[PDB]
């Protein structure tokens, strides 16, 4: 899920 | 009972001829026995603001506080104060309080606007910074006192109910009190360090405000004590927010250590400055090391777990539930400053949404465990925590990939839930 | 803990045979250990306006309160009640109070409405001048009650919470609190080992509170007068948030000022009653500092802050004060009074009829004293002092002499500064 | 003073290898000493409603609380705690808490929506159902504690004036207080029972909430107080609303039997749920009698 | 400053 809650973080 | 005079962070003599009288952000202030006088050194760590100065205390004071403009003396036994204001341009005044038989002045404080003393009768006297007397109050017998601005935190002792603390203002008009004398939930002291128990029998290391202006205390159990809600009589809660003996066991490599302490000056939103003191005894010596910063963390790891998963290193999922915990608090902190006071130093409006931020994302690292271990009933739980619209998405899509589409269902009602109340 | 029956200003038997059950500004009350009996005797001030009589009390009363209309007798074992108007008009009237076992009645207080009854297990009985009874209340033990007109003021102790304080009004139909079980900041008595020859520690036996007496000003504020011999006043009793314990009397201090400076052991203080700014008192010239037989006439004492020092008193040295010195304690003194009295009138109204001539007579002495501190802030070229002085000013014609001193002092910057305060308060007024 | 760990109508080992951890109206929980480890056993009275099991226990839990959605066990040495949901649908999940040097658990409880961790250091901390941590509160040192919904009871011990209470609401919101630190006016105990009475020296047998809310306490002194109308601090008071002493005197003709001693379950509107026990013991060994009821 | 003072009295 790395992908979507590095897309949360920026 | 003996009632000590009480100082932040003071330290005692020791088999020596120096103490530090008082220590927080500002600075610090020690006194050497000079044969029959004493010699006092106040000093700053910005040193670019003020100028290192120093004098001759022919009275003995054993009592200071410190603040940005000023400092304040005081003698215990005499009942003689003095204010010394840091600049030359305003005067130096002195004053002696009126004691009875047995009367000791147990602890004094000073912001820019109000000069307060305490007594071990229960005697609270207040003045201006000119020293001009406002008011002589009765309350419990006073054993340590702080103050902000035109706020007083103080905290009082009897044989009855132990530690009890108030909260009050100082407006123009009258004092009027947010808590009185509730009970104060401090550790007591329950041996080599036995010159500081003797010194301060309440093992109270310090007391201030935060920079936010929320009441904080530093026990002997070494835990650091914010007093949350206290704008609400029926909601204020002492929270613990920072074990600084599992921190040194952390920054140990996980080690039990005996030479290194913590001495609390002060709260800056989420970092406790202090001095870190490494010797035999718990309490600062000279010279006075460089201040230290320590990020306050919940108390929620144990040592066991920290072990086995090996400075300490923290599983993320571990670090995500501490993390989501401090985001809760020091937000729900910060906004109810904002809803009651506002701002003070400028910054506190980028400092909650970051905070916002920080708390979902920990909360979005405990719902893709949730997610990952099957655990729906869980997930939703911790769903329905998130503030942001934004990361209710994120949540959805996580829940998308970990193909649990009745999770996902109850998801969606969440946001539904939220975009109806919006269109009221 | 053992509670004992508690009177305003009462005195121990001791070593002798005769006590004092109360005592006010009204009057005395006595009691004569009369071979199996006793004999009670109700004395007043006001020798004009009441007769002293007397009586035989075959019951043992050990507790009583004089008002200005009756006298309410207690008997803290059998718990039985006698009030007893001065005049004629009303007949005397008794009442058996309700006992458990072990249950004893700790305090009686009456008014000229208002009859009070409180007991160790915290039973809170009242009834009317004709001994109408009202709602029976629980409360924590009771240790001493005052009352004035409808409002009671009462004080209790547990071993739990210490000593508390609840103020009340009994209205109509039910009692109402201003206050309910608030912290009681009065020091209790440090008994020494020393103390089980002195002269004094039967008085600690029949008063282990060290209550000496508790009443209502003559303005209606709480006031208790304990072993410490100062005199508390409770400030702002109508703002729970804001309710405060002023000490405004050190009267050993004031002994000390009286006797030119020196420590005495022989003169006492015994509290009867606030009238304003004075301290109505008896003056125990002897070993004991409970009065005796025969009882003195009344003196004055007038209230003070406790801002002096000896050391200070010494120097400048009846005792003088410097005036400098006596404008500080002036200024503190008639800002409590005024801030006081204000409370009362906007809240109560007049009682007497001339207290807004007394609250104007207040805020000139108060500017004054203020003024005075101004000009000592000007002639020591203390600017930033006197500033702060200025602003504490009441009345704008005070504002305007703060400005002719500061023009004469030749400090053209702080006269700018004071005629912006007027500026300003001109502007709030507008809105 | 001892802080011992403490449940709701807990019995102590005594000679046996066998106790009771806790007991309520829903059911009781025991556990038996075996060769190497010990075995807890989760039995209910409405056999009709809930599935009676046993699971090993390696870790020891000394603590336990008991409700209609679940059953909440700790550990109070090592801090160790585990909730297990009555039905399968729903996981059992376990959790470490925190603990300082000499710090141990002495009270935990349970609701549908709230898990609560009492500490003899005063630590008071909260979770939902699931595990998720809510808050640490720092109070006086915790010696009981129950819970019903989002309600909070709990009995404090302090050095300077014994044993309080405190009554809280923990919503969404935030906590409140209703009762803060307030005397509890519970006599302490004053021997063939001293296995009881080193097991549990503040004495209380139980306590729980009323089914309409209110705060119970059960003593050693068998008298059920009831904390009325505590919603209203002027007039909030304790209600002695039962002396079981008076109550066996009756049933037993008028005869003084020393045989014959009430352990509390609950307080359900009209009647206190009980088991009347018979023996040289005040507390229930096994097997365990039927519940009984009690007229108010 | 004694005159000042007094002239405020009346």
């Amino acid at each position: 899920f790395d992908d979507i809650l590095g897309e949360f973080e920026s | 009972f003996r009632y000590m005079p009480f100082s932040p962070a003071g330290t005692p003599f020791g088999f020596t001829d120096r103490r530090y009288l008082t220590m927080n952000e500002v600075g610090y202030v020690s006194t050497v026995k000079n044969s029959e006088q004493y010699s006092i050194t106040v000093s700053f760590f910005d040193v670019g603001r003020f100028r290192e100065y120093h004098f001759e205390d022919l009275f003995g004071y054993d009592l200071c506080f410190l603040n940005e403009k000023g400092t304040l003396f005081g003698q215990s036994k005499t009942g003689q104060i003095q204010y010394r204001p840091h600049d030359s341009i305003h005067s130096n005044w002195t004053k002696i309080i009126p004691l009875q038989a047995g009367e000791r002045i147990t602890s004094v404080a000073a912001t820019p606007v109000r000069v307060i003393v305490g007594t071990s009768l229960g005697y609270f006297r207040s003045f201006n910074q000119f020293g001009v007397p406002f008011a002589v109050e009765k309350t419990s017998p006073i054993v340590a006192l702080t103050a902000q601005n035109y706020r007083v935190f103080s905290v009082h002792y009897s044989q009855f109910h132990g530690l009890s603390y108030s909260l009050s203002e100082l407006g123009t008009s009258s004092k009027r009190y947010y808590k009185r004398e509730c009970p104060l939930p401090m550790s007591l002291p329950n041996d080599a360090n036995l010159d500081y128990y003797n010194f301060n029998p309440m093992g109270i290391k310090s007391l201030f405000f935060s920079s936010y202006g929320d009441p904080c205390i530093f026990g002997s159990d070494n835990t650091l004590l914010l007093l949350s809600k206290w704008r609400s009589p029926e909601e204020s809660k002492w929270l613990p927010i920072l074990d600084s003996n599992m921190e040194i066991w952390k920054m140990s490599g996980g080690k039990e250590t005996t030479d290194i302490h913590v001495w609390p000056l002060a709260l800056a939103y989420d970092t406790l400055n202090c001095i870190l003191v490494k010797g035999k005894h718990i309490w600062p010596e000279f010279p006075l090391p460089l201040p230290s910063e320590m990020e306050i963390r919940m108390p929620v790891f144990v040592k066991s777990k920290l072990l086995e998963e090996n400075e300490i290193q923290i599983p993320v999922s571990m670090a995500a539930e501490e993390e989501y915990l401090r985001s809760k608090v020091l937000s729900e902190l910060l906004t109810d400053t904002l809803e009651n006071d506002g701002e003070m130093y400028g910054n506190e409006n980028e400092v909650l949404a970051a905070l916002n931020g920080a708390y979902d994302k920990a909360l979005l690292r405990l719902f893709a465990s949730a997610c990952s271990d099957q655990n729906v009933e869980k997930a939703l739980s911790l769903a329905h925590e998130l503030k942001q619209d934004r990361a209710l998405t994120a949540a959805v899509k996580i829940s998308e990939r970990a193909e649990l589409p009745s999770l996902v269902k109850k998801i969606n009602n969440i946001r539904e839930a939220r975009y109806e109340q919006q269109l009221k």
